[PDB]
């Protein structure tokens, strides 16, 4: 329930903060809230805890502080090295303990660029086969953090998404992949559907038709 | 010194059960708290139970609640998840982790060290051979591709012309459907003016199923 920034951004050695957004029963109830890093293909590791303490062997240039329901963590003087993956966690009413929904940190390494999105309707094969899936490919962005919606008509879908977590292509920028699986009769059923993608606070939409071609 | 290891893991079929464990060193187990903390493939941390120092006092994430039970042996430094009734949603990276706090029965975190996880898969599904669907251009620069859909297990490798074509190809990671099975694309941007003139065929490989399957992709019928 703990609300984070899909994504934070800097350029070497500038200052970035992510903010955590959560309740007066989670991050405003008590004095428990932690911050972990998680490179890679690895585990997380403590970075702060009880709002703004540091483990020993922490860089001094991590630091967490709190206001109302909203915890935020600061990194100073950021290095490449710092870019991970950031989540939040904490206490909460129900006697558990919930963590964010993650924030990548990008260290700025190259030039910002805008996704290039196309949406594949599904094929004559694939729905003779009865089955129908509507590929959203996302390409050529910077920094590698993107995230999807789906309309069917212009109300969203949430039912039937599968999307991918963006990796590098062989320019070195960035592509992802977002699949809405639904059957023939609800392609047929709708008048159009519509990929949209959120990238540095702004969206790309592109929409297909069961009519067009 | 502190380390902590996961074991148990590995792949279900849904309803079974499973037990993980994890083994703890280098500091006092019978003076911490142990939390179990599961991350689904490419998706966010999710908290899943806590157990204090000596087992009196257990909770749940709702997720969880009535078909995972946490418990510990002190006598052989372990930490135990007993999952049953899986289901696919379950599957996902699982680490135990310590808490910080010292001889307490309120397990509020922090989340002091982890260990380096255990991987189980809940799926019902066997060996499996790729359908090869074409996702053909229509709308200069032109995006095509062919989707590679319902395989298992990993991994399809995927070419086109048969190696030929390698500029301006990407191939995507996996995604795990809800069935069991694994899909993913292939994609390359070709000029558009080739589309009527030069064939394009992707190669796709799944050897754990000994298929090759070489799809010709063309320009559709409007």
């Amino acid at each position: 329930v703990l609300t984070q920034p899909a994504s934070v951004s800097g350029s070497p050695g500038q200052s970035i903060t992510i903010s955590c957004t959560g309740t007066s029963s989670d991050v405003g109830g008590y004095n428990y809230v932690s911050w972990h890093q998680q490179h890679p293909g690895k585990a997380p590791k403590l970075m702060i805890y009880d709002v703004s303490n540091r483990p020993s062997g922490v860089s001094n240039r991590f630091s967490g502080s709190k206001s109302g329901n909203t915890a935020s963590l600061t990194i100073s003087g950021l290095q490449t090295e710092d870019e991970a993956d950031y989540y939040c966690s904490s206490y909460t009413s129900s006697t558990t303990n919930v963590f964010g929904t993650g924030t990548k940190v990008t260290v700025l390494g190259q030039p910002k660029a805008a996704p290039s999105v196309t949406l594949f309707p599904p094929s004559s094969e694939e729905l003779q086969a009865n089955k129908a899936t509507l590929v959203c490919l996302i390409s050529d962005f910077y920094p590698g953090a993107v995230t999807v919606a789906w309309k069917a008509d212009s109300s969203p879908v949430k039912a039937g998404v599968e999307t991918t977590t963006p990796s590098k292509q062989s320019n070195n920028k960035y592509a992802a992949s977002s699949y809405l699986s639904l059957t023939p009769e609800q392609w047929k059923s709708h008048r159009s559907y519509s990929c949209q993608v959120t990238h540095e606070g702004s969206t790309v939409e592109k929409t297909v038709a069961p009519t067009e071609c | 010194q502190v380390q902590l290891v996961e074991s148990g893991g590995g792949v279900v079929q849904p309803g079974r059960s499973l037990r993980l464990s994890c083994a703890a060193s280098g500091f006092t187990f019978n003076n911490y708290g142990m939390h179990w903390v599961r991350q689904a493939p490419g998706k966010g941390l999710e908290w899943v139970a806590v157990i204090s120092y000596d087992g009196s006092n257990k909770y749940y994430a709702d997720s969880v609640k009535g078909r995972f039970t946490i418990s510990r042996d002190n006598s052989k430094n372990t930490l135990y998840l007993q999952m049953n009734s899986l289901r696919a949603e379950d599957t996902a990276v699982y680490y135990c982790a310590k808490d910080k706090r010292f001889i307490t029965m309120i397990l509020v975190g922090p989340f002091d060290y982890w260990g380096q996880g255990t991987l189980v898969t809940v799926s019902s599904a066997s060996t499996k051979g790729p359908s090869v669907f074409p996702l053909a251009p229509s709308s200069g620069t032109a995006a095509l591709g062919c989707l590679v859909k319902d395989y298992f297990p990993e991994p399809v490798t995927v070419s086109w012309n048969s190696g030929a074509l390698t500029s301006g190809v990407h191939t995507f990671p996996a995604v795990l459907q809800s069935s069991g099975l694994y899909s993913l694309s292939s994609v390359v941007t070709v000029p558009s003016s080739s589309l009527g003139t030069q064939t394009y065929i992707c190669n796709v490989n799944h050897k754990p199923s000994n298929t090759k399957v070489d799809k010709r992709v063309e320009p559709k019928s409007c």
